[PDB]
């Protein structure tokens, strides 16, 4: 489930206490590269 | 550190041919962490000497494998040694010429029990008395385990081959 | 083969890499572990600029037989599809082998006149630009 | 074949405490000519010696240039043994890096190399020089096989699979790739 | 067909810098991209200069009754000495959990093969999973066997 | 006089996503195009032996924001991060496709993936092996300037574009323009 | 394990370690009925409330373990079919 | 692997292997070198017939 | 496995290859090239003399100074040990290159590939 | 006239290890270095042969 | 493909000998001793 | 036969770990190095008029 | 006819107050090839400086200072069983030790060639770059 205090992993955790609190494009453009856009939460894990 | 009295007469030559494990009885980790994964376990008896040719077919990964060794002989009838760390005393004490077979082995000061047939299925009465076996060595029966009873390997190649001896 | 679910199992063991995401090595040094971090910085990038310049691979004599310059120190040799031997790769048994087109290296940038580099196909990409 | 005159006499060394000379090879064995059981190298005993690092530390009797901290460190860096000499009140840990075994071919990787006859000539780098240092690469070699009957339990070739490399070495970059080339070109005329 | 080669626009006007190390953010837009195998780009999208910090950098969070790891990530302290993977990030602290009591893990050897890609990120553009943001390694000392 | 001409070209790119098992399937396709039941039997067992997470639901990844120094501020810059990040490079800027290739965006290089059985550098040649109706679908332009906050609605319209639908495709599937509320500076930053 | 953290003495509820139903979770998950996906856990299929109540199934010796949110366990394993036939011929 | 037996063979003259510094050292290493100079060109096929 | 031709042999070959492996190919630099890369400093002398040594070394035990047939130099015997054919002592277009002429600086060769002029 | 040739060469390599040696503060075997430390600053022609 | 490798974005453990060597790379401009970095050390390293 | 003494080592016992089986050899200090390269290979040709 | 040439030496540069010493460096113009004569010299030069400048050359470190490589590692880490502060100085004077998994995991396959320095331009390995050491879950 999403509503959660969901255990984050320490290198996530690290990469959004290091983005500033001034709004800056460059830092949050690296962390949507390294980490993504969109994260699971529900479904089945079926093969191909 | 236990011994009992091995069969009356243990012939090698009567006891040769196409054996076929079905349970095991002992407390070791691949046993109890590991023990849901175990497959159809044959074995291949060849007299030589007064010691006994021993080859082991089992299936890992689907590809089956020849597992050679040489139970060398302590000088007693019936009792037989195995070398790597630890040293593997094969003793054989309750067995017929026809249907089944009963192997004790020892390693490490531990005791384990080995039943072997000869075809699919096996007795009652003999598993019964495996079981009976088993409590009196001073195991639980939660420490039986029980093997399938299909999948048993033909033979193997040269390229997938144990060299033990 | 019927093998191969082995082969599959041995490279659990012992991999091959494929893909490869780079980063600069002077992003590696930080500034918690070395002093005078922006200047040693500045100096490696400097150094990697001056470094892709030098081992760019262009430098080295075209092969011929289609093949391809890999540059090693100093030395220079030509890996050859299957079907040449020798060195430079001269000799074959064929005929008019369709050689592929390679790119020469690219010119030097001018002095904050408008950068722009040139270079001639003797199907690499030319015409690189900066701005100042 | 032909042989120049012996060279005139270098001066005496100290340390050496012999003499030298030499000459050059004009004309070998071509093809049917007198081969010259002379080499072109020679020496001489010589008794005018006259005076036989000035880093942190040095061998008795090589020259090899060590730095203190490798004295009394539970490693031979000499092979006279001035580092691990008069030791008596100093711990030498283990390192557990004793037990394992170094990479197999070292010796070829420390030899040197002629191009003129392609043969291996004496050793040019230390394959036994640690210099206190402990680098384990996971080795590629140590998959043969491992069994188990009692507890029917086949396993890898995770006994002793470690390889310690010999400060001389950069990296020893265990990979794996075999190419087999076939070129068969069958004509008929 | 027609090559197309790359070429951005000017950069975005300049913006502020408050995390102590000051870099003028100015990003750029690619207005015409690359097209039939031509030359991708030359030039770097993002360029940081010198920056006057203006707003001050965002303090620390505050660990409040809660046992601080090596990384920072804090827990209750009720996870000390549960022999278990408590932190979740490290055993830096580990509470010197030598008589471990109360049967740790009772037993429970073996997660799920692979959660961690389940609770790894997920790109939508690109069909490629991403670094794990879901550490489902932990357990909370609540042992669901 | 007499001629004769034999030309068979057969291809096959199995894909069996069973770590080691994988490539077992994608082997035996030479010159076997029906899969070996033992063979399928244990892939399947591999596969039950080891998950295949994809084909999973999602959800915005910038909500995880929840405990950190800043927290609001941070996420609310990330949602811009991500619409800016969603916007700067969607696939409406490549130029479409021929033969109903998908384009995608890797940096600042466009590729045209083409369907199977097809090759090209635009997807145009191979056209032998469609095994499909055909046509020209529709494609979404670029978000046009979004909206200068008069009332808090947005103004994207998103309007067709130069790949209209000719092949008698159907057109871009979705709303036409799209309707917000302007944030304010998120409330001036939270009240 | 709150309640057994510094037990001095325990009682024996159950004489032996018995294994547990098999896909007994599934029967505790909640239902969804907009979804069609039924959801989540919600109940807990691995409390038993101390008592070892079990259930011997068909050549199933190794007795299983039921736990305290099943009131009645039931074993009437029976299949329960569709057939369709088409040809044509032409001529 | 019980018991090899040479296969390939590098040369060197003995008359290098003496020990230097010894009495007649250089002496003796030359008048070697020139014994087995005469030896290998004193009885061979070649002075045959 | 060099006399076999099946790939039976091919598992056993791995197997030794493991246990001894042999040394296909390697790069390499001159011995002169690794002195100035030791701790004792600068060796620039030493270094160029040891540099005009080896290249008189190449000179007067160079390939083409042997008799001619592959001819090998070793110390003061000239080999080929064949020329595939086992028909006399050297076993006998050919083609073969001659030897690298006095620095004058010119330097000539005749008979063919591989340079023929060098200069010091 | 008939004439037949075939030249069916396999070469197979298989790379048990790719290792690279050091360039800087390379340390030397103790009899190199001795040889080393045995050559004298003038120019000579039998010791470095030697060496 | 069988595995899939990611580094840490920061705070990463660097290796023995490389900490030596940068300790002994000078402040100047030498292009020497770079150059040497880059052929023992390469000019990347792994990220993904 | 060998002319020299070729038991006598100088100081530190030079490791030559390697061979087919898992045994630790020693090498003297008369031999500058002994490696084991485990080389294997033939030759065949015929020959027909 | 295309022997290895390399360019001039560089002028010599200021002497490095912290390294003690001066530089100077050529780059290649021509690489050889066809068995010509290669570049058979170092492309670098080294002298011996007096060098007056004040230097910042050691490092601050706020945990403990490991007596052999002389890296920072935090006193969290001593005394856990583990080979932290390089071969064998961690671990150094412990009276008891823990915080070590009990089934003894071993490192990943393979990761050892993951942890060294790669070159990008030749697709040739290096040497190791980063410290894939043990330092558990
Ligand atoms: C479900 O459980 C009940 C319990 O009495 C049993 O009678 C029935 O056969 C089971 N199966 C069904 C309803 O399909």
């Amino acid at each position: 489930n999403n509503p959660e205090f969901l255990q984050l992993a320490e290198p996530f955790w690290k990469e959004l206490s290091h983005l500033p609190s001034l709004y800056d494009y460059s830092a949050y453009r690296r962390l949507i590269d390294q980490y993504g856009t969109h994260y699971l939460q529900s479904g089945s894990l079926g093969g191909e | 550190i236990s011994t009992i009295q091995p069969k009356a007469n243990f012939d090698a030559q009567q006891f040769a041919g196409t054996w076929l494990l079905v349970a095991v009885g002992s407390a070791c980790r691949f046993l109890q962490e590991q023990g849901h994964r175990a497959e159809a376990t044959t074995l291949h008896v060849a007299p030589q000497g007064t010691a006994m040719a021993v080859s082991t077919f089992r299936k890992l990964d689907g590809i089956c494998w020849q597992v050679r060794q040489l139970y060398g002989d302590t000088g007693v009838l019936g009792r037989f040694l195995l070398q790597a760390r630890g040293a593997v005393h094969v003793v054989v004490a309750e067995t017929d010429y026809q249907s089944f077979a009963v192997l004790y082995l020892e390693r490490a000061g531990q005791l384990s029990v080995k039943l072997y047939a000869r075809s699919l299925p096996v007795s009652d009465s003999v598993l019964s008395g495996f079981e009976q076996r088993v409590q009196e060595a001073h195991l639980t029966e939660d420490q039986i385990f029980y093997f399938p009873k299909y999948g048993f390997c033909e033979a193997a190649d040269q390229f997938h081959v144990l060299d033990e001896v | 083969a019927d093998l191969m679910q082995e082969w599959g199992d041995a490279v659990q063991y012992n991999p091959a890499i494929i893909k490869v995401k780079v980063e600069p090595l002077y992003e590696l040094v930080t500034a918690t572990d070395f002093a005078y971090s922006s200047t040693v910085r500045q100096n490696m990038k400097q150094a990697l600029e001056e470094f892709q310049k030098e081992v760019s691979s262009c430098h080295c004599a075209p092969c011929q037989g289609n093949g391809v310059p890999v540059l090693k120190g100093s030395r220079c040799d030509c890996i050859c599809p299957v079907g040449s031997q020798g060195l430079a790769c001269e000799v074959s048994y064929r005929k008019n082998t369709p050689i592929d087109g390679k790119w020469n290296c690219w010119s030097n940038w001018s002095s904050c006149s408008g950068r722009r580099k040139t270079r001639q196909r003797q199907s690499g990409p030319a015409s690189e630009t900066l701005d100042c | 074949c032909q042989l120049s005159n012996w060279s005139e006499w270098t001066d005496c060394f100290p340390c050496q405490d012999k003499k030298y000379r030499h000459r050059s090879l004009l004309q070998p064995n071509k093809f049917g000519g007198t081969i010259c059981s002379g080499d072109i190298w020679d020496q001489a005993s010589c008794s005018s010696s006259t005076t036989c690092c000035g880093q942190d530390f040095q061998c008795k009797e090589t020259g090899r240039c060590l730095k203190r901290h490798l004295v009394c460190n539970g490693d031979q860096d000499c092979l006279d043994g001035s580092d691990e000499d008069d030791c008596e009140d100093v711990r030498a840990i283990d390192e557990d890096c004793s037990q394992y075994e170094p990479i197999p071919g070292s010796q070829k990787a420390a030899l040197g190399y002629n191009i003129l006859t392609q043969e291996d000539a004496q050793s040019v780098y230390d394959a036994s020089y640690y210099g206190g240092q402990c680098e384990t690469v996971y080795n590629g070699e140590w998959r043969e096989l491992r069994y188990d009957s009692t507890c029917e339990r086949l396993y890898y070739g995770d006994d002793e699979k470690y390889f310690r490399k010999p400060y001389n070495f950069l990296k020893y970059h265990f990979e794996a790739l075999a190419d087999t080339g076939i070129s068969s070109e069958f004509y008929d005329n | 067909s027609s090559p197309v080669n790359c070429q951005w626009d000017f950069y975005a006007p300049w913006s502020e810098c408050n995390g102590c190390t000051k870099t003028q953010t100015r990003r750029r837009s690619v207005a015409v991209y690359g097209q039939y195998g031509g030359q991708p780009c030359v030039g770097n999208a993002f360029e940081t200069q010198s920056c006057e910090p203006t707003r001050g950098c965002p303090t620390e969070e505050g660990c409040g009754e809660r046992f601080r790891c090596f990384s920072g990530q804090c827990i209750s302290k009720s996870l000390v000495c549960n022999g278990d993977s408590d932190c979740d990030e490290d055993s830096a602290d580990e509470d010197r959990c030598e008589d471990s009591e109360r049967r740790p893990s009772c037993d429970i050897d073996k997660p799920p093969p692979n959660i961690e890609l389940t609770g790894n990120g997920y790109n939508e553009l690109t069909g490629q999973f991403r670094n794990r943001v879901i550490n489902t390694k932990s357990f909370g000392g609540q042992c669901r066997k | 006089a007499a001629s004769g001409t034999q030309n068979n070209v057969l291809r096959g790119e199995p894909f069996i996503r069973g770590a080691g098992f994988i490539s077992g399937l994608s082997y035996l396709e030479l010159d076997n195009p029906a899969g070996n039941k033992r063979r399928y039997s244990a892939w399947a067992e591999s596969v039950t032996n080891l998950p295949q997470v994809i084909k999973q639901k999602l959800t915005p990844l910038y909500e995880l924001v929840k405990e950190v120094p800043c927290a609001s501020v941070k996420k609310l810059y990330l949602k811009w991060a991500l619409e800016e990040y969603l916007d700067e490079f969607d696939p409406c800027h490549c130029r479409p496709c021929q033969n109903g290739g998908l384009a995608t965006v890797e940096g600042t290089h466009c590729l045209c993936h083409c369907k199977p059985y097809t090759f090209g550098a635009a997807c145009e040649q191979g056209v032998l092996v469609g095994n499909q109706a055909g046509g020209v679908d529709g494609g979404w332009s670029c978000w046009s300037s979004w909206s200068p906050c008069v009332q808090g609605k947005k103004t994207r319209s998103r309007e067709c574009n130069n790949p209209p639908p000719s092949g008698g495709g159907r057109s871009c599937v979705g709303e036409t323009t799209e309707s917000t509320q302007c944030e304010d500076e998120e409330l001036e930053h939270l009240r | 394990n709150s309640d057994e953290r510094d037990c001095g003495r325990t009682k024996a509820v159950c004489t032996r370690k018995y294994n547990p139903i098999p896909s007994v979770q599934l029967m505790g998950n909640g239902f969804h009925f907009l979804a069609g996906e039924p959801r989540g856990e919600v109940l807990d299929n691995s409390f038993t409330g101390g008592i070892c109540k079990t259930v011997k199934s068909s050549r199933t010796s190794n007795p299983y373990r039921v736990p305290a949110n099943l009131e009645n366990v039931g074993f009437e394993v029976q299949t329960a079919t569709d057939f369709y036939k088409d040809l044509t011929s032409l001529g | 692997n019980d018991a090899p037996v040479l296969i390939s063979q590098k040369l060197s003259p003995i008359y290098n292997l003496v020990p230097v510094k010894m009495k007649n050292a250089h002496l003796k290493k030359q008048n070697l070198e020139r014994a087995i100079e005469d030896y290998i060109n004193e009885f061979s096929v070649r002075k045959c017939h | 496995l060099a006399q076999n031709r099946s790939t039976i042999t091919y598992r056993s070959w791995g197997r030794s290859l493991k246990y001894n492996p042999v040394v296909i190919d390697f790069e390499m630099q001159p011995i002169h090239e690794v002195l100035r890369h030791t701790s004792l400093g600068p060796l620039e002398a030493k270094r160029q003399n040891l540099r005009r040594a080896l290249d008189q070394y190449l000179m007067e035990f160079n390939a083409c100074r042997c008799g001619p047939c592959v001819p090998i130099l070793e110390g003061t015997s000239c080999r080929c040990q064949c020329r595939l054919g086992s028909l006399g002592a050297a076993c006998e277009a050919d083609g073969s290159w001659s030897c690298w002429s006095s620095w004058s600086q010119e330097r000539r060769r005749e008979c063919c590939p591989g340079r023929k002029v060098q200069t010091q | 006239n008939e004439k037949k040739f075939i030249f069916t060469r396999i070469f197979t390599k298989v790379q048990t290890a790719h290792f690279k040696m050091r360039k800087d503060d390379i340390m030397l075997d103790e009899g190199m270095l001795q040889s080393l430390m045995e050559l004298p600053d003038q120019y000579n022609y039998g010791m470095y042969a030697k060496f | 493909e069988v595995a899939h490798y990611k580094l840490k974005p920061r705070s990463l453990m660097l290796h023995y000998e490389f900490l030596q060597r940068v300790k002994r790379l000078p402040l100047e401009y030498s292009y020497g001793e770079y150059r040497d970095l880059f052929r023992d050390f390469g000019t990347h390293y792994i990220t993904e | 036969s060998t002319p020299f003494d070729n038991e006598f080592y100088n100081g530190l016992c030079n490791r030559d770990r390697d061979g087919n089986t898992l045994t630790y050899y020693r090498r003297p200090w008369n031999v500058a190095s002994l490696i084991y390269e485990t080389k294997g290979e033939k030759n065949f040709r015929t020959e027909h008029y | 006819p295309i022997d290895c040439e390399l360019s001039s030496w560089s002028s010599w540069t200021t002497c490095d107050p912290c390294q003690k010493k001066r530089y100077r460096y050529a780059y290649l113009l021509q690489p050889s090839q066809f068995h010509g004569e290669p570049c058979n010299f170092s492309d670098k030069e080294v002298e011996d400086c007096v060098t007056n400048r004040p230097c910042r050359s050691q490092v601050r470190c706020e945990g403990f200072v490991c007596a052999q490589t002389g890296r920072c590692v935090n006193r969290r880490l001593l005394c856990n069983g583990d080979n932290d502060c390089g071969d064998q100085s961690d671990e150094a004077n412990c009276r008891r030790i823990y915080k070590k998994c009990q089934h003894e995991m071993d490192q990943y396959w393979g990761i050892g060639s993951l942890a060294s320095g790669i070159n990008l331009f030749t697709n040739s390995f290096e040497g190791p770059v980063l410290d894939h050491r043990y330092y558990c879950s």
